[PDB]
Parts: C-alpha cells; structure tokens; sequence
C-alpha cells in the first residue's frame, strides 16, 4: 500500500475543490494586473 | 533474389498441380504390391 | 431412452470378448477381391495369438493412390495423397 | 534452379510406420477433445492430420484434451489424430545464437534454417540443493541505478516489475546491449549469452527490437525466441520454458546465459485461457491453482551451478506489469515471492525526469553486497547510505531553506546524485566509469555545483576520462578494488577537471 | 451439403449435419428468411453437430430449419468499387444504392503477416494538432490508439484525423465503426459528402464504409471489424496502395465477443470477459500492422469501461499501440479540448534520432514541468497560492499556460464552441512550447493561450483580451 | 396428440415451463396456455421449449396443453391507444373498455438504418429552465436522466409530458409531440398517483402510459420497454413525432436477469447475463429522427437510471451512459444545497446539444454557458473579494437562483427566453439573493399579463430581433425600478 504524487486534486474531495478556489484567486488577481499592465503599456507606446 | 524466390516458388506450384493429376494413370498394381510389402516389413518389426 | 446405445456398447464389449479386433483398409479405387484376400492373408500377420480380424473394406478415389489400413487403433497411412503433401511439406 | 529443388526432394524421409491413433470427438476454441490414443503420455506432442500440432495436456478416463498449436479452422470433429511419442522438447546449442526462433525453435528469420544438432526437454528439472553454489559474480547491467544500488549477481532471479510504458523492455535492451564488451573480448568466464524472449507482443515490435540489437551489433550472442500475441494461447504459454531450455544448454555447458521473459503477466494469461477452456476448476481472479507451479518452476532453473557440475549460470530477468502500481494483485505477487529481487519502476519518476525511472525505495536485492565488484562495492556503500538518508527527509525538499544546515546539506547531496543516476537510453557504461563518476559524486565534488548541470559534468568527465587516462581505468578494472594510488589519481583528476569547469 | 437447426438459445444456433461437417469459421446460409440470415460456425460439440453464432436476429427460426454450408468464410466484396459504399458485416450495401458490382471476394478470416514480412520502418506524421504531434508524435502507417471513458472527445478527435488526414491523404481510406450509433453513422456519410470524399455520381470516391453500429446483434459486432479489415487488407495487399484505417471503438468487439461467449459454454474470465479475450485480440490486431508490400496507418478509438484503464479490455489493448493518447475526463473538464492527458499519452517515436534533440527536449520539459505542477498542487490545497515561494509560482504559471496552450478548437467543433478550425505546422508547437518554457510569455495572462492556434495568435487574444479591460 | 402444432408443459416453476413438443414453434413466438395466459417460447432447445409466463403461473400445471398462436410476439398501435392505461402486452388496466385498435405491431424489431435517419434539428421544449438553456434535448435525441433515488426524475419526465400541452392543442402539426410513459417496476400506487396528476392537467389526451408494475411477472417488466418503443415507432413511421419516457431501465434490466437465471442461462457480471449491452441499445438505438422521404417522424426517448449511491461507474450506469445522446446528472446533494431540480450542469452533456435549441433561447444560453463556467470555477469561495471575482459570484448566484423551478409547472419557451435575458444582462446584480424568486414569479405574472405581444413576437419569430430587444430591455428596466 502506497501513495501518489498530485493526487489532492484526483480525490475530488474537499481541499480538490478549495485547492482551485485557492489556485484561481491568485491568477485571475494576477491576471487582472497584468492586463492593466499591457493596457498601460500600449497606452503608453500611443506616445 | 526477388526473381529466384518468383521462379522458385511457381516452379513447385506448377509440378505439384502437374503431379496431382499425374497420379491418375494406371500404375495402380505396383502401388498395391509396394504396400503389402510394407505391410510384411511393419508386421515384421512390429513386434 | 438410450437402451440402443447400452446394447450397442455391449456388442463391443463381447466382440473384443471372443477377439475380433476392429480393423478396415480404405483404398484408391475400387479393389478386387483377390486382393482382398493377400490383404486379409497379410492383415492377419498383426493379430496376436488367437484374435479373428473383421475387415471393413471401403472404397475412396477421394485419395490419390495406395491405402489406408486401421487396425484397433495402429494406423499405418501409404496413400499418395499424404505422399505428396509430404514431399511438398519437406521441399517447400 | 530445378537443379537446386532435386536435392530438395531427395532430402526427405517417405517411409511410413505403424503408428498409435485416436480421433477427434470435438473442436472448438483452440481445443481438440481426441477419443482413443489409449497410450498417450501426459504432455505429450501429438499431430492432427491436417499438419498442426497438439500438446495432449488433459488426460481424461475418456478422451485426451489436446489444446492445438494453432488456428483450429483446419480440425474437424473426425479427423485423426497420430501420437508421435516424444514430450516436447526444442533444438539448443550455439547454432541459435543471431537467429529468431518461435516457441518450438522454428527459425521464423528466414535467413535459412536452424542447423542445430542437439535437442533437449522444456520439462525438466531444476538442479538440486548440492550443485548450486552461492551468488558470487557480479552481471553488469551497465546501468548506473541497477548496477550500484540494486546489483544483479549471476544465477539470480531479479524481477523487473513496473507499470505500462516505464522503460521496462528499455532496461532488458540496455542489459542485453552492454554484454557486447565482455562478448567480443578474451576471457570466457564474463561472456554472457543473453537470450530474450517475446511473450504477447506484436511482431512489429520483435521487429523493431531485433532491428535495434543489430544496430548495436549485439545479435551475435543473442537468441531471441518470440510467441507474439497473434500465436495461439499454447506457444505463448511455452516459450519462457523453450527459452530456458535454450539457456539451460549454455549453464550445464560450463557458459553463462542470461534469459528475459517479456512479459511474464501474459504467459500467465495464455495458461489461464488455456485452463479454463479445458474446464479446469478456476481460482482468484480466474487463474487456475497452478499459476504458481507454472512460473516457480520456471524461475527456479535459473541457477549458478558449482565448479563440479561445470560452473556455469543462467540469470533470469522477468518482466512483470503492475496495474497502476497494484503489486498486490495475483500474478505480481506470485512471482515476487519466487525471485531474489524486484527493480520497481514508477511513472512518478520517469516523469520527473529520472530516467532509468527506478525506484530504489522499493527496488531490492536479495544477494546485496555480494555480486558487486570491490571498486563499486566500495562507492555504492556511501552512495546507498546518503540516498536512503536524503529520501526521508525530501519531503522538506519543496521547502529547504527555514530549516537546518545539516538537512540542507543532506538535499544538496541527494539532487546531485538523483542526478548522476540519470542515464541514456541504450548507452550502457563499463564498471570503472560508473565508479569514477559516482566517486566524483559521493566524495563532494560536486556539492558547489549547481544541479541543473551535473549531467553535462557526467558526460564531459567520462569522455575526459576514457579518452586521456585509459590506463588509470584499466588499473581499476583488471583488479576491482581501488588501492590508495589509485583512490588519490582519481581524487587528482576529479579535482582538477572540475577546477576547469 | 445441408444440415437442421436442432437448437435456438439467444443468438446462437446449434446446427446437426448428417453429410460432412462444415469446418469452423464457415457461413452458413439459414434456408426461408426474408432477409439473409448468416451463421457462423464456432465449434464442433461432436455427434455431427455444430454451434453457430448468427449474424442477425433470430426471430422467426423454427427447429428444424434447412441450413445451408456455404463452402467458405465469411466472403466479402473488395476492390475499388467499395468505395464510398456502406457495407454489412457481411459485405451487403446498406446505402439503398443497388449491389456492390465488384470481381473479387475476399475471405474476412485470414492470417497475419509473418516476420520476415514486417517492415520496420517509422517516421513522424503530422496530424496539426498541437498536443498530439508535440508529446505523442504518431507513425505513419503505424497502429494507433484513442483511449478514454465516455464523453471525452474520441469521436470528435477522430473526425479530426479524418477531416486532416484523409482529404491530405493520397491512398485510399476505410471507416470501420463497430458498435458505435447510428446516429453517427450517418453523420458522418453526411459530412463525408459533403466534403467531396465520397461522391454519388462519380467513381472518384476515397474512402469505404464499415458499419455494425450497435442495434445489431453481438454476433454482427464482433466481426464487422474483420469486414472492414479485410476491405483495408485488400487496398494495402493486391493494389499497393497506402490505407487509413479508422475503427471507432474497437472495445465493442470485445464486448460483443464477452455477450456471445457464456451460451458458446465457456468459464467466464477475470471480469466477466471471455476467457479468450488476448488471443480473439491478438489474431484481429495482428491483420493491421504495416508490412513489405503496403502501408496501413490505423488509427482506433477504444473505450474504456468507468475511464478504468486497469480494465482487461484496454488493458490488453495498449500491448498492440505505437502512439496510445489517452483521453482524460479530469482534464475536460477544465475545457480543455482535446482533453489528451499529456502524461499518459506515449509514442514509439518519440527518441530524439526520431525527433531530434530540439522536439524531443521541449516535450519532455512540458511533460516535467506538468509532473512538478502536479507535485506542488498537493502543497497549494493547505497553504493557499500565497505562502509558496517566489521560484515555485513561476512554475505554477508556467505550468497553467502551458496546460492551456495545449487545447485547440478543431474544425468540427465549429458548432460546440463556435470558434474557427486551427491547425499548426509542428515546427511552430515547438517554437511555441520553447518560448513558454523560456519564458518569454511570463507577462501575459493564462487566458490568452486558452484555444487558440499557433502561439502568434496568443499574443494577439492578450491584446484583445487587454483592450476590453 | 399434435406435437407439431401444441405441446404440453413438462415443468412448471417459479415463472418457466419448458414445453414438451411445439415442435413448429418460432423463437420468440407467443404460445398460449389453456388457462387464459401467454407465455413467449424463448429457448429452442433439442427435447422442450423453454417458455416465459405473462403472468402468474399459479393456473399452470404439468400436463397443461400449450398450442402456439403463429406469430412473434407483437402489440396493438394506433391513435386508438392515446389516453390510456393499458399493459406490457396492450391490454388496458383503466376499466374504460375495450382497446379497438387496428393495427398490430412487433416488439422485436429492427431499428432504422443509416439512410432513413437524418441529422437532429428541432427542439423538444422541455419547459425546465435547467435543460432548455443549458442542456437542450433535440427531436430524435436520447437523453439519459441518471440520479441516485429521489431527486426529481419523474419530476423531469411529468414536466416534459406537460409542457407539450401547448403545442398539442395548437394549430399546426409539425410541432405536436405524443407522449409515451413506460412505467417499469413501479408501484400500482406510483402509476396511479402519476396519472391522476396527468389528468388534472389534461395531458392524458395525447399520451400513453404503458405499466408493467412491481408485481407483473417478470417477463412483462422485460417486455414493457419494447412495447412502448413499438407504440411509439408507430408515429415515428407514420409522419408523427412522438416522445418515450422509460423510468426506470435498471428495473429492466433486473427484471432480464430473473428471467435469464430462470431458464438456467449462466450469468455474467453482477449476476447480469452478458446481454444486458445488447438489451438496452437494441431498445434505444430505436429512437430516430427519420428524414423527409421517410415520413418526417421521430421518437425521442428517455430513459431513466438510477445508480446506487451517485456510483456512475456501476454496470447498468456505465452500460446506458455509452448508448445515449447525452446526459442529465442529477445529484442529491444539489438536492438539498437548494438547487432544485438538481440537474447538475458541466457534468450534463448534450452531444447534439446546439443545433436543437431555438435562436431565440440560444442567443442567452450561450452567454449564460460561460458566466455559470467562470461562477463554478470560483463558486469555491466561502471559505473565504476582488471587483471582478466579487461580480462573478453575485452573477453567478443570480443565474443559479433564476435556473431553480417549481414542480409541475413548466414555462414556455418564450417567457424562459424573458427570465433569462433579465438575469444575463445585468438587470439582477443589485437584488438580494433570496429576492430572486420572488421577483421571478412577479416577472413572470406582469409579462404574462401586459406583453402577451412582445412574448408573442419572440416565439412566432424565434429569435430576439433589435426591436424585441429594446422592448424587451424596456419592461425589465422599467419592473426592475416598479420591484
Ligand atoms: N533511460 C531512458 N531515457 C529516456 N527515455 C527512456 C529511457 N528508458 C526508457 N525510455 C522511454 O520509455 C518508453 C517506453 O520504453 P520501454 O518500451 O522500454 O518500456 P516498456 O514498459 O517495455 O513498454 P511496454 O510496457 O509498453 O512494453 C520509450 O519510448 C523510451 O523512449
Ligand atoms: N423542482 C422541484 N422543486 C421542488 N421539489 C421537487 C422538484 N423536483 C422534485 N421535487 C420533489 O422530489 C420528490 C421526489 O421526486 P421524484 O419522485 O420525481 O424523483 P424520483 O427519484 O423519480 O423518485 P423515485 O426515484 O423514488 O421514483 C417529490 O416529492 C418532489 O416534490
Ligand atoms: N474540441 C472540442 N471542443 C469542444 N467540445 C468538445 C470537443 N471535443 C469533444 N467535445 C465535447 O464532447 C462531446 C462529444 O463527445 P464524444 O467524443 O462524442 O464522446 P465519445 O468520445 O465517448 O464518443 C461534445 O458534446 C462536446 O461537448
Ligand atoms: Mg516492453
Ligand atoms: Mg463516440
Ligand atoms: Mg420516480
């Protein structure tokens, strides 16, 4: 009897679900600074 | 190679298909008595 | 139901009683009764002391040549039919 | 060319003979039901009329199951069955060698047929208690994992077991491939003769392999026998024991074999089907109560004879598939409790980027020290201590830092030799470069080296070193020990080729 | 000759002869039916009886039947005049189109090719689809497999193959769907028309059609893969064509075999499968292999019971595969279409002498950066994305952009998603997986890489994407 | 006596007689017994026939004289049938009288090939606001309904069977859709409930209710199935569209294993014998949607699953998932988080899907499809907001409210289409959550009572033009203020 590896997401259970809750916080708020980024930065290049 | 492996394997198609219709003469005598003499040869060393 | 099958057995159980062994001589063609009776003459050769041979003689030009002679279970194969795949087997 | 078939008419045998003879009762599934054949022997070769085979395997009061040795479309219920005698045996010798044969030594290469003189049983025995004498010799696998952490002695079992597609086949090829070194060389106490041989797979990849082992011009000592998975369930549930009569031949020869069943779960499988056509009483998961006899039998030939009985061997590197790492299923572990080791491969590691994807957690062998040559028993010592120290404290690995110098040190120690134990595929090494380069690794000088490199070391070290101190080398190999000259000349050298790098 | 029905259990027929048995394999031809009925014989159960699985319902048969031996297998018709003809696992039209006027018949059980025949010779195929010819490259004309449960995209992903393939494909084709719906079936003759491949006015049709879709009964379905089979076997044998040969699933085979094989009398095996089930497997997926004298480049969708690979089923089938893309429920549900798990997809060819070290290491360093975000999502489900470190969220983002830029919108799934067809040379995959691994992508968003083509548009979608903010 | 034509039983039990001579019987040919029942001679065996009693074989004997009747077994059809009760053979159980059909129709029979079918394109209005949007059905689909016990799939089934009361008593013809309800192993209390609740919304003038109970002997739970599907292939042919509703199949498929392991045929997995693929699909794959040369007709078919504690990967689960056009997951946790009916979206597949929905419906669905998609994604979040993901959740909770529905009342299409374009476009977003229904029921009672024209315009144009949507935005703005 043995473990995986990546398998908190396979089970599906509790922390599957609250690992995406976490995982997309961060990269839909890094994704929503990154767009004001590359707007800023076109922006800028109208220049 | 080719060529001989062609030839080779029509030549033995042809003279089987040659002797399986060769067979059908009238040599049936001398098979017969072959065959009784192979019957005194197999009772003879069959025991 | 199947009382013919129990008498049957029987008959085969008192035919190798009394020693009359099965046997039978499957031929190119027809045969002659002549033949028939070196055939026979030498078939007896086989037996052991005392057993009475039953020879069921049937015709077959479904093989080439030669004969096929069964005997209990010995079977002895000289057709030229198994000659020439034989040969064809061995060559090819 | 009529000239050349003459002669191969001449060259036959037309007598006939008196023959015993039952007939088929039955048909159907690859299994034939004769009716007489009142003095057959158990396991023996029959023959139908039509030209296949038979292995009269059922005895019955009645009639015999004979399971035929092919497509049964040619057998009809009434056909005559003629027993010939002999249980099953195959050609053996040194004429095998370079050649491809199926499960009944039929040379299915082509390139002209086998001229081998003597034949021999696939049923015999194992040799006793007395005539085998310890594990002793090392078998270089040429492999960095297997050869140092789980060696492999000569006259041992060491199952490779791992999941589908993990580098299981890729680890017998590289076995295989390394032998040439000792194969073209003098002495014959360290030539081996491997044989492989093919259960369940599909012609083309025989193909493909056979293609390979001729590329690397490893063919010339190699047999390689093949039930690929279109022949009928008995020639696949036969060849592990044509093989390994082909290699019992070589180990009471005073030679030293070396025999793959690839796989074994497949032989395995043919039986089953074969059994429980026959009717055979069925068990866990459908196997019958035999498929333990069925593989221990076999494993339990691969012996290392004493110098009474000529001295020879017949290693034995079974290849087993897990279902998704179920060791515990029937077949797994059926043939984990008859061998001397296991080389588990895990999907985990070959993925991470270890390949040879072995896990030496679980990997083990059972002779151990022994099978090892001084040199590398003295490197693999401190190298199997620092990993088994560095495995139970990586979990920390995602971490490192906010944690203690000293574990710190412990992963900076095992990354780098994770790393050195990373090899190529079909590019095995002789035994004093796995030492130089995994003296390099386990004395510190590497540790201020940053891992992502390491394997660019590896390779640059070995071609700095085969090409420029060839001698330094063959001092190591010709006695395999590591005396102070040479432990300081190899410090000398690791020291000053890393300065230049 | 001429024997009787003596008995009638499901769909299987035992049959007595009175003149010489007929050898296993034949067809029988069952004398009064309205519509062909055809036997086959399977055994020999003694006393001049034999047991046969019928090929079509047996309603309406009476004890005692006439039966006819037809003399041989199974025949079907072959040639360039199957082409863009639909054909019964007996080889009768089911197109309402009028016979198949054809000169050879061909036997459906025939042998494998031996050794000495096999070719072995392998080199990349390009199917312009990103994942597929990046971490999974296929052989050209070599044996390939769809694993995957229900509802993952293996016929959408086939319909590719074909769309690609077949149209850029010179040699003929074969579709073979053993078992699947009707309702595809006839999608895809439709679609087929339309495309031109298959024209009903001239004879410049490319590709034959198979079908024993799954109303049929299972005697019908464990053979129509050998009539499609045989068709293929015959453009790569007597025409010395180059063939695809799409089979789609080749599960049912085995399932309609497992359905028959209890009544036949037989012990059942590990998981109700027949006990036969590797050998029945080996002799039909040993007829497909490429060889000296043609080229068959067979791609196959297998299904798999539960998405359990472990079934005996697949697990049998990944023995006889060079490229197995293993389809993934978990990963279709993130959206991304195809859902090929791109772990446990493989290939035979992918060795860098067969590749070259520039394919063969941007594959294996998304396949390990894949694995290392698999590692750490064990970690973010405790600590959350913000207590990792500050090297690992690289590779988090890293991963998430590559995991995304590996979907595609196919050109059948114009009507799912509504996006446009994309294909992409495999030079571009490559550049594309480089500079995401280099990283010099780390400052756009992950949604600019989510299905879209070549990575060229992915700059463009994170403009687009930016304006709108 | 006449062994040829009439053979006598040898061993009555437990529901099978084998049948000594019959020895002119066809397989799968009804045979009578004397005592007023039937029986289906399904093993042809070399000495006796083994038949399957329509019945309880209480009035059965050993000695009993069965004689065949001459043809396969085979049903009534006809328009004679609609609004009625009657049994797995066609005999009705609803004490209104005599059948008087004239037509009869086999059970076994073959599906319709590939030439006939012709590609999906109609909708099939459920009137769920879950399935329209999201999950659409098309004429000619087959779309399972899997959920563990009790959550709502008869629910699904009664309303789809209501909802076509508006088309059935309409003017055109192309639109009307005949119901069929096969009620397998049900109570007599459950099919009895479910027509009374039929008839108090007169849907039972166009539809039909097979019903082969719990207590009907096995072999009509085995045959209801075919007899439905045959009733309803009769206005399939004939130019008619039709509807089937099997609920539920896995009592089917038991009922084949009695019946199997009976007449001592060996089982396969879970007991099942090895045909229980070839049981379902030669059923369903009877569901076509034939092309215009061919009548026009169609048969959508509903089978109903129900799995043993959400396990999917069961046999029978896993057996129908692979036969089917598609899916409605329904979850009992769904179930109780409020989400009622419980479809369970991302999870229910339609793999027609698109193509049978109507424009008008489609224009909001599609948007709908992705804002529910990112609220999923990030509905994971009160264990714990940004702008955006703080407007996605309150989106998203607005959408999930609006998708819930009452029981047996299902909406039109056009007034779906009302609700839904309300919801995603943005004229929700500042309501409490709990407000949502209340606002959609009052939503519902003004549009229905003022703009029966607007409404009229969607549903006779099919799609939302310019003008309807300018209209349309008008009467949510100007509620939405008068909330
Ligand atoms: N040392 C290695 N380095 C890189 N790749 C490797 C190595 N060893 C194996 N592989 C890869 O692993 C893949 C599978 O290899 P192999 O066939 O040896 O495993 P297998 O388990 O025998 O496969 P199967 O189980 O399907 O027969 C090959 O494509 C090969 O490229
Ligand atoms: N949309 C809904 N709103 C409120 N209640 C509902 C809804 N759908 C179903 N229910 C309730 O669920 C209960 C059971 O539903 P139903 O019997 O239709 O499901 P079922 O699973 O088919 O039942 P069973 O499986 O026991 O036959 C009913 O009493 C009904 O009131
Ligand atoms: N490229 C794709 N884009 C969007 N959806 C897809 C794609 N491929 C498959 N699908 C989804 O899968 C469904 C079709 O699945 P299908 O492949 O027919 O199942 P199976 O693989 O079991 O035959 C469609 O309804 C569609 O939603
Ligand atoms: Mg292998
Ligand atoms: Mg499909
Ligand atoms: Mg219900």
């Amino acid at each position: 009897v043995r473990s995986s590896a990546g398998a908190v997401r396979d089970a599906g259970g509790a922390f599957g679900k609250r690992e995406q809750a976490e995982e997309e916080r961060y990269f839909r708020a890094r994704a929503k600074e990154q767009l004001a980024a590359l707007k800023k930065h076109h922006e800028n290049e109208i220049s | 190679n080719m060529m001989r492996q062609k030839e080779q394997e029509h030549m033995i198609n042809w003279v089987e298909k040659r002797v399986v219709q060769s067979i059908s003469a009238q040599q049936e005598k001398e098979t017969i008595a072959k065959c009784i003499a192979d019957l005194k040869l197999l009772s003879k060393k069959a025991q | 139901t199947n009382t013919p099958a129990v008498i049957s057995a029987f008959s085969t159980m008192m035919s190798v009683h009394r020693g009359e062994v099965p046997c039978t001589v499957t031929t190119a063609s027809a045969l002659d009764e002549a033949t028939l009776t070196e055939l026979k003459t030498v078939l007896k050769s086989f037996l052991s002391k005392g057993q009475v041979l039953k020879l069921e003689v049937k015709i077959d030009p479904s093989i080439m040549g030669g004969m096929i002679v069964r005997i209990g279970e010995k079977y002895v194969d000289m057709s030229a039919k198994t000659k020439i795949q034989k040969l064809s087997r061995a060559m090819r | 060319v009529s000239s050349i078939l003459e002669e191969r008419i001449l060259g036959a045998d037309t007598s006939v003979d008196l023959e015993e003879t039952g007939r088929v009762l039955s048909i159907g599934d690859g299994i034939a039901r004769v009716h007489g054949l009142r003095n057959v022997q158990a396991e023996e070769m029959v023959e139908f009329s039509s030209g296949l085979k038979g292995m009269s395997l059922n005895l019955e009061p009645d009639n015999v199951g004979v399971v035929v040795f092919g497509n049964d479309k040619l057998i009809k219920e009434g056909d005559i069955v003629k027993r010939t005698g002999a249980i099953v045996d195959v050609p053996v010798g040194e004429e095998l060698l370079g050649r491809v044969v199926d499960a009944l030594g039929n040379a299915i290469d082509g390139k002209g047929p086998i001229g081998s003189k003597a034949r021999r049983r696939v049923g015999l025995k194992a040799p006793g208690i007395i005539p085998r004498i310890s594990v002793r010799e090392p078998m270089q696998t040429g492999i960095k994992a297997v050869d140092s952490l789980v060696p492999i002695g000569r006259g041992q079992r060491e199952l490779i077991i791992g999941d589908r597609q993990t580098g299981k086949t890729s680890i017998a090829i590289d076995t295989i491939i390394n032998q040439k070194r000792f194969n073209d060389g003098t002495d014959e106490k360290k030539k081996l003769y491997c044989i492989y041989v093919a259960i369940g797979q599909k012609r083309s990849t025989v193909a493909q392999l056979v293609k390979r082992l001729t590329d690397a011009d490893a063919m010339k000592y190699t047999i390689v026998v093949s039930a690929t998975a279109s022949d009928a369930a008995p020639l696949q549930y036969l060849a592990p024991y044509s093989g390994c009569s082909m290699g019992e031949y070589f180990r009471d020869n005073g030679k030293h074999a070396l025999i793959i069943y690839d796989d074994l779960s497949k032989q395995a499988v043919a039986y089953r089907q074969m059994s429980l056509l026959l009717r055979r009483p069925p068990g866990r998961e459908a196997y019958p109560g035999d498929v333990f006899y069925l593989h221990s039998r076999l494993l339990e030939r691969a012996a290392k004879m004493n110098d009474a009985f000529g001295g020879g061997s017949l290693t034995a590197l079974p290849v087993i598939e897990t279902q998704a790492g179920d060791v515990s299923a029937y077949i797994p572990t059926n043939v984990i409790s008859i061998t001397d080791g296991q080389i588990f491969l895990e999907t985990e590691l070959f993925y991470k980027g270890i390949r040879p994807a072995i896990n030496v957690g679980l990997s083990v062998s059972r002779v151990g020290s022994a099978a090892q040559t001084r040199a590398m028993k003295q490197v693999a010592g401190t190298m199997k201590l620092e990993l088994a120290q560095y495995r139970e404290v990586a979990a920390f690995a995602q971490f490192g830092s906010d944690l203690d110098a000293a574990t710190q040190q412990l992963l900076s120690r095992g990354v780098r030799l994770t790393e050195l134990l990373k090899q190529g595929q079909y590019s095995p090494m002789a035994i004093e470069e796995q030492v130089a380069v995994i003296y390099a690794g386990v004395r510190g000088y590497l540790d201020k080296l940053e891992p992502s490199k390491i394997t660019k070391f590896e390779n640059a070290f070995l071609s700095h070193v085969i090409s420029q101190h060839q001698a330094l080398l063959g001092k190591i190999r010709t006695d395999g020990k590591i005396s102070e000259e040479s432990d300081a000349k190899l410090k000398e050298i690791v020291t000053n080729f890393l300065a230049g790098f | 000759t001429t024997g009787r029905i003596v008995a009638v259990i499901g769909a299987v027929v035992d049959v007595q002869f009175d003149e010489g048995l007929p050898p296993i394999l034949n067809a029988l031809e069952v004398q009064g039916r309205e519509t062909r009925l055809v036997l086959e014989v399977a055994q020999h159960l003694g006393e001049s009886t034999v047991r046969t699985i019928a090929m079509d319902g047996t309603e309406g048969l009476v004890r005692g039947q006439k039966v006819l031996d037809s003399g041989a297998p199974i025949r079907i018709p072959v040639g360039p005049e199957t082409l863009g003809r639909i054909m019964n696992v007996i080889g009768e039209p089911i197109d309402e189109r009028g016979p198949i006027k054809t000169k050879q018949f061909a036997a459906i059980h025939a042998e494998a090719p031996e050794f000495v025949e096999m070719s072995v010779e392998q080199e990349i195929l390009v199917t312009g689809i990103k994942v597929v010819d990046l971490l999974a490259p296929y052989a050209k004309g070599g044996k390939i497999g769809l694993f995957g449960g229900a509802g993952v995209g293996k016929t959408v992903l086939i319909m590719e193959l074909i769309n690609n393939v077949a149209k850029a494909h010179g040699g003929y084709s074969v579709f073979a769907g053993v078992g699947e719906r009707t309702r595809e079936g006839n999608d895809l003759y439709h679609e087929m028309i339309e495309s031109g491949v298959i024209n009903l006015k001239d004879a410049t049709s490319k590709v034959a059609l198979v079908y024993g879709q799954m109303n049929e009964p299972p005697g019908a379905r464990a053979r129509v893969a050998l009539t499609g089979l045989t068709v293929a076997e015959y453009f790569r044998d007597q025409e010395g064509q180059d063939v695809l040969l799409f089979i789609d699933n080749i599960f049912r085979f085995t399932q309609a075999g497992s359905e028959v094989s209890a009544l036949l009398g037989r012990i059942p095996s590990a998981v109700g499968y027949q006990p036969t089930l590797a050998t029945d497997m080996g002799t039909m997926q040993e007829r497909i292999t490429t060889t000296k004298k043609g080229s068959i480049t067979s791609v196959q969708a297998i299904y798999v019971p539960a998405d359990d690979l472990t079934d005996p089923a697949p697990a049998t089938t990944f023995a006889h595969l060079d490229a197995t893309t293993v389809l993934s429920r978990a990963i279709a549900e993130l959206g991304i279409y195809p859902a090929v798990d791109p772990l446990d997809s493989t290939s035979r060819i992918m060795d860098p002498n067969i590749v070259g070290s520039e394919h063969y290491d941007v594959a294996r360093g998304v396949q390990k950066i894949l694995q290392d975000y698999k590692s750490l999502q064990d970690i973010i489900a405790i600590l959350g994305m913000d207590e990792l470190s500050e090297e690992d969220k690289l590779t988090v983002s890293r991963a998430r952009k590559i995991q995304r830029f590996l979907s595609q919108p196919f050109q059948v799934a114009e009507v799912f998603t509504g996006h446009l067809g994309k294909l992409v040379p495999l030079k571009e995959t490559i550049k594309g997986f480089q500079q995401i691994l280099a990283g010099e992508y780390d400052h756009l968003p992950e949604q600019a890489f989510y299905m879209v083509g070549p990575i060229e548009e992915a700059v463009a979608k994170a403009d687009k994407l930016a304006e709108e903010h």
